[PDB]
């Protein structure tokens, strides 16, 4: 189990850290889901550009946010 | 339903005017109050200002020491801006959960870099030969709260 | 050492005599703490228990406006859930935003 | 506390993160230079 | 008397009482049916 | 019948003295609310 | 004309919203004490130490008081006065009485 | 607000003297706010070395409300010291010979263990029933809630609120009572 | 109500029934389809043994309880009734429907102990001298469970033990 | 004077202790989010 978790880079508590939704890591997800909060991402402005590099934020309800904080 | 002890809720009921009326009378407090301050009619002011980390209740012509150091030369004065809460005698104003930098400013100055005294890390097992000790110092700056300014405009 | 490990406990222990500062104002309001300090937050003010402390010992009449508030937001709260549809907002209910 | 309200509006969980109080650049000059950078 | 776990009856005249938060079988026909629950 | 200042104390005669004391204050304005004073180069 | 809290007393107390929402504000004007709510003060001065005869005699007489009692039922008193129990009217020792801080730090 | 200092910090740690009356309360409620207000705690200004209490009066002491049984099962012990010499006593026959103990010891329990329980048990003042030196009567500052709403007796009730009251079931006339 | 009278006159012996006035249920229940007389009244775990107004409607002027054939009550809350009844008693409520004895109110003993929500008898209960550690702990108990129906604004359930 | 033998939580007999209605909650609450973990984790 711990080595699910280093190999998921899940090593940090309470740290947001993101993955394929592909079934490859679904089988180490499975083996360790009791230790783990899953929520699925969501990109309402959409993705980043490179432009939007250092304005990107993440918000605890699983959303990313793309322009942070305008002027 | 009769009155028995349970059937009736044991708690004062509740009235909350209306909307309306509230916005009406909500206008009107603030209104007479950014005339108290279009007057200047507050005596002294006391905010309560988020800075480094922490929390502090400033009032003019006071001082406090801040733990980290801060890169600014003796001397120069400072414009704090984070402002959870601004209070004075008669009434008070409170950031959700700030305030407008052009509802109130408060600008201090930066006294003394310092370096703290030695304090004292010792970790220590029983009879497993493990003593470590640190001295550790933390360098530390003063600031003096100059002014604290509150500028007329609130709706 | 003994130095030491109390270096970390002094945390707590300041956080406790606080915790009992604001429950001792908030009494004299008649109202309890937990509901106090949340229904504070509520209303998006974020207030450290050290300057809430000293709000209740060097500022009275501040504070007392602040158990008022949490108070209105309170009852507004119990309204707001015993009425059972969407359209109420109470005046203090309202979620604002940063810009 | 207070995590869950919080939560539910969509702010963090704790008021430290990324909130604007952690945000904003919480010191100015008084000359309006705007002040070096934050470590954090 | 007697202190029993478990009380029946054993007659016709034998009856159930509850008295001093414990149960009593009481028999006027015979005494010798007196039982009293522990 | 309107309350000017008013004063604690250990004795009431200790009390009127300090209720004097502040009547006084509020009247000549040294009170601990006066604004602060200024530093400012006009 | 609604307030959570009575007017009684500390303040009358007016919450107020910002139109705009960002600001929440507070009016508080002291409500001081009503002059129903007070009663007179306590006036009593009464000298009998004054004797018809010789007033010298009789101002000499209240500097006439004063008295001795045991350690024991004087700490009684004592205690018995401020309400406090027989211990903290006891002596402490020469060691104790040693390291109390000679110059004390003032805050104000 | 503006005070010279010696009365200022006079004022602040001031001791207060609280009246609770008893009748019909239970000693458990009663001991509890007792003892908030006897180590301080209500003072927002509280602080654990600061000698800070405040005195309490509880009157009508011999009126107390046992909740349950507990009259009957709640026993206290002591002991002399002798062997042989141990103590269990009924509360019943407790508060028969002496009114002011139940609630003494429910107070005592219930304040920290540390020395100074010792001290605010002397702030504590307790009256078997409204009896008072007008000397512990005259610096009396204020009255305590009733921490129990006391239910009413039939008797208690106006006839108004008798009759308010509906008749649930209709009995038989030919049923007698 | 019959009240039933008893004459003695010259060595002849008179007894006969006299039909007094029964008072009628009140004119509009709240849940008229209703059944038993507390559910037709919205009454089920709502009242306590600190209702009186409810109970006295039920019980004989001498105090003892209805028979629940007359009454015609759920059986459930004929027992819950029955229980608060006690209760109230024991919690020296209702001290109108003590049974009148000239002789006996002369004799003092000691002013009875206020007590309430108490679901034994004050002679059964026996003291317990052993208290017991934190593990093994004899609760006394309080109210009855019969009650635990009762609706709690508090959302905690009641405590029946300590 | 109700005593336990032996160790406290050790051997065959074990001092007793209790669940809490707070531990009832606790593990309800772990098991809501691994309800929704193991949803999500299936399509
Ligand atoms: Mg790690
Ligand atoms: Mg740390
Ligand atoms: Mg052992
Ligand atoms: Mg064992
Ligand atoms: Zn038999
Ligand atoms: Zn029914």
């Amino acid at each position: 189990e711990k080595d699910i978790i280093k190999m998921l880079g899940l090593e940090k508590a309470h740290t947001p850290q993101v993955h394929k939704n592909i079934p490859s890591v679904n089988a180490k997800l499975k083996v360790v889901k009791h230790l783990i909060r899953i929520k699925p991402l969501k990109l309402p402005q959409g993705l980043p550009t490179e432009e939007d590099m250092a304005n990107t934020c993440l918000k605890s309800n699983g959303e990313l946010v793309v322009r942070w904080l305008l002027n | 339903v009769p009155k028995t002890s349970l059937g009736s809720p044991p708690w004062p009921d509740i009235v909350l005017p209306d909307p309306v009326e509230e916005t009406r009378h909500h206008a009107e407090v603030v209104g007479q109050v950014n005339e108290l301050i279009a007057a200047g009619r507050y005596g002294r002011l006391f905010a309560v200002v988020h800075f480094a980390g922490h929390q502090w209740k400033v009032t003019a012509e006071d001082l406090i020491l801040i733990e980290n150091e801060l890169d600014v030369a003796c001397g120069e004065r400072i414009r704090l801006e984070k402002v959870l809460l601004v209070g004075a005698d008669n009434f008070t104003l409170l950031g959700k959960p700030l305030l407008g930098k052009e509802l109130v400013r408060v600008e201090a100055t930066v006294i003394e870099k310092t370096e703290s005294w030695p304090k004292i890390n010792m970790k220590f097992q029983k009879r497993k030969n493990y003593q470590r000790k640190r001295i550790t110092v933390n360098p530390q700056t003063v600031l003096r709260i100059n002014s604290i300014e509150i500028a007329p405009c609130l709706c | 050492v003994k130095c030491t490990r109390a270096r970390r406990l002094k945390k707590r222990s300041l956080r406790t005599l606080w915790i009992n500062r604001i429950t001792a104002a908030s009494q004299e309001h008649g109202l309890k703490y937990p509901a106090f300090i949340i229904n504070l937050i509520k209303c998006q003010v974020e207030l450290n228990r050290k300057v809430l402390a000293d709000l209740a010992i060097y500022e009275p009449k501040t504070f007392k406006s602040l158990a008022a508030l949490a108070k209105r937001r309170r009852e507004e709260g119990f309204a707001a859930a015993l009425g059972d549809g969407k359209e109420p907002d109470g005046i203090f209910s309202r979620v604002v935003q940063h810009r | 506390a207070g995590s869950q309200w919080r939560l539910q509006q969509g702010f963090a969980a704790n008021p430290s993160g990324y909130g604007p109080l952690t945000e904003l650049p919480d010191w100015s000059y008084a000359d309006g230079r705007p002040a070096p950078p934050m470590k954090g | 008397f007697k202190t029993k776990g478990v009380l029946k009856k054993r007659c016709r005249d034998c009856y159930l009482v509850k008295r001093r938060g414990r149960w009593f079988i009481y028999c006027k026909t015979n005494p010798k049916h007196k039982q009293r629950q522990m | 019948r309107k309350l000017i200042a008013e004063g604690p104390g250990e004795t009431v005669l200790v009390a009127e003295e300090e209720a004097a004391r502040v009547a006084l204050r509020k009247l000549f304005g040294f009170t601990e609310n006066r604004r602060p004073w200024d530093y400012s180069k006009p | 004309t609604y307030s959570s809290l009575p007017d009684d007393y500390n303040c009358k107390v007016e919450l107020a919203l910002t139109s705009d929402g960002r600001t929440i504000v507070c009016y508080h004007p002291s409500v001081d004490i009503p002059y129903e709510h007070t009663k007179p003060i306590p006036x009593x001065x009464x000298x009998x130490x004054x004797x018809x005869x010789x007033x010298x005699x009789x101002x000499x007489x209240x500097x006439x008081x004063x008295e001795h009692l045991e350690q024991g039922p004087m700490i009684e008193q004592l205690s018995k006065m401020f309400f406090t129990t027989k211990h903290r009217w006891y002596p402490r020792g020469q060691y104790h009485r040693r390291r109390r801080k000679p110059n004390p730090p003032k805050d104000r | 607000s503006s005070f010279s200092k010696a009365p200022q910090q006079w004022a602040t740690f001031a001791r207060v003297w609280y009246l609770l009356d008893g009748k019909m309360q239970p000693p458990g409620k009663l001991a509890a706010m007792a003892s908030v207000k006897l180590q301080g705690l209500h003072k927002p200004v509280y602080h654990q070395l600061s000698d800070c209490g405040d005195h309490v009066v509880i009157m009508n002491t011999r009126h107390i409300a046992f909740s349950g049984n507990k009259w009957e099962q709640k026993v206290y012990s002591s002991h002399t010291g002798y062997p042989g010499g141990f103590r269990q006593v009924t509360a019943a026959q407790l508060h028969q010979k002496d009114p002011v103990a139940i609630v003494k010891l429910a107070i005592y329990g219930m304040l920290p263990k540390n020395l100074h329980r010792r001290t605010m048990m002397q702030r504590l003042h307790l009256f078997p029933d409204e009896d008072i030196p007008e000397d512990i009567l005259k610096n009396l500052v204020e009255e305590l809630p009733q921490p129990r709403k006391v239910p009413r007796r039939l008797d208690e009730y106006t006839q108004e609120e008798i009759e308010a009251f509906p008749r649930v079931w209709s009995p038989p006339e030919d049923y007698r009572l | 109500f019959r009240e039933v009278v008893e004459i003695l006159d010259g060595k002849t012996t008179i007894i006969e029934g006299r039909i007094t006035e029964t008072p009628q249920e009140s004119p509009n229940p709240p849940n008229p389809t209703g059944q038993c007389p507390i559910c037709r009244w919205n009454l089920k775990h709502k009242y306590n043994y600190e209702d009186v107004l409810l109970l006295s409607q039920f019980i004989r002027p001498h105090g003892g309880m209805l028979p629940r054939r007359i009454t015609g009550l759920c059986q459930e809350e004929h027992l819950k009734i029955e229980e608060c009844v006690k209760m109230a008693h024991r919690a020296g409520l209702l001290p109108n429907h003590r049974p009148k004895l000239p002789e006996g109110f002369v004799p003092k003993s000691k002013p009875r102990l206020n007590r309430y929500l108490t679901r034994w008898s004050p002679r059964s209960v026996k003291p317990i001298y052993n208290k017991g550690h934190r593990w093994n702990k004899v609760r006394m108990p309080v109210g009855s469970p019969l009650l635990k129906d009762n609706v709690s604004y508090s959302g905690r359930p009641l405590l029946l033990y300590h | 004077r109700n005593r336990i033998p032996g160790r406290q939580w050790i051997g065959k007999h074990r001092r007793p202790r209790p669940v809490s209605a707070q531990a009832k909650q606790n593990m309800i609450r772990r098991l809501e989010t691994e309800a929704e973990n193991q949803y999500w984790l299936s399509r």
